[PDB]
């Protein structure tokens, strides 16, 4: 079985990484422009960003890749680390609202996850929660297009 | 310092 | 939660074979969607409400193999172009759409959930054209409204110089009335 | 004529699952 999403872990944290047109895609503030660990050594990013808050690498051993969004759908399920579904109205180009708002904990270390569509095609990458005294009630994330605007 | 892969998650839910 | 599907191969070209004369299959089965050989093609097979359905042009009249032997259809309509037989012990079915959605989602044969626009009862054009190749085998599969519930079974692709931009299916609606007669 | 034989199978009420290892 192949895997899409990769939870992955530096000295200081541990958030999410989603592959996305054969490039494992995941957040600036998490990776850096640190390399990502294989067999045969560490691989460098194929892809750094930091003006959208972006980097990526040449897809891992044990992964596949999710298709991007082609149908426009505003109605978005952020996945966890904990392979959580959130259902997330999109308000903006990068913006989206919780259905139903969660304590912060619920989605820490899942920057970098996939914000998929109706089809479970990439809409987005989960950038980072919007919340209001330890409550998200909305997330920020990179839509599809930088990603393949990128490349 | 590195990324390291610590786990995976599969959409679909494939076991296989 | 999003439309995710997954594939899995239960048996290999000569297990087929001898299940298809024998017409005994005592694998287990699971899933909502079956892919179904015959001896020259393999396409799709859709349990809905309890009957596996499929496309005529691609089972014709035969029998569905099945642990007791050959199963014979409960229902066939060659104008409808649909063929039913009793869902396997095992499958999942799922429920006709009752929200009238016009945002479809087809599932191939290769467990890919593609966006296809309504744009008619029995039509609806893909939001990425593909080249038919990839809708090879696909007949007989569901087409999904957001909420996961059958609209449509996939028939034929509507192609020019080998690319599809638009699809041809059979609303659940032909279902009853294909039962009911 | 033969019968239509099951050679696999699609399955969509899965959900999102964290690989476990072995
Ligand atoms: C399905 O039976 C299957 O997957 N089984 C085979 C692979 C083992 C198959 C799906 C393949 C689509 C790529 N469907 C068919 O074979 C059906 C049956 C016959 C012809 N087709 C079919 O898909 C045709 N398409 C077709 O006939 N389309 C139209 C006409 S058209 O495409 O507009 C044009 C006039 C030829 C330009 C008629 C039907 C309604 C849609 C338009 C192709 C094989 C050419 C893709 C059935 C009975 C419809
Ligand atoms: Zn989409
Ligand atoms: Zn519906």
């Amino acid at each position: 079985v192949e895997g899409e999403v990769q939870i992955v872990s530096t000295a200081t944290q541990t958030f999410l990484a989603t592959c996305i047109n054969g490039v494992c895609w995941t957040v600036y503030h998490g990776a850096g422009t640190r390399t990502i660990a294989s067999p045969k050594g560490p691989v460098i990013q194929m892809y750094t960003n930091v003006d959208q808050d972006l980097v990526g690498w040449p897809a891992p051993q044990g992964s596949r890749s999710l298709t991007p969004c082609t149908c426009g759908s505003s109605d978005l399920y952020l996945v966890t680390r904990h392979a959580d579904v959130i259902p997330v109205r999109r308000r903006g180009d990068s913006r989206g609202s919780l259905l139903s708002p969660r304590p912060i904990s619920y989605l820490k270390g899942s920057s970098g996850g996939p914000l998929l569509c109706p089809a479970g095609h990439a809409v987005g990458l989960f950038r980072a929660a919007v919340c209001t005294r330890g409550v998200a009630k909305a997330v920020d994330f990179i839509p599809v297009e930088n990603l393949e605007t990128t490349m | 310092g590195s990324v390291v892969i610590v786990g995976r998650i599969v959409l679909s839910g494939k076991p296989a």
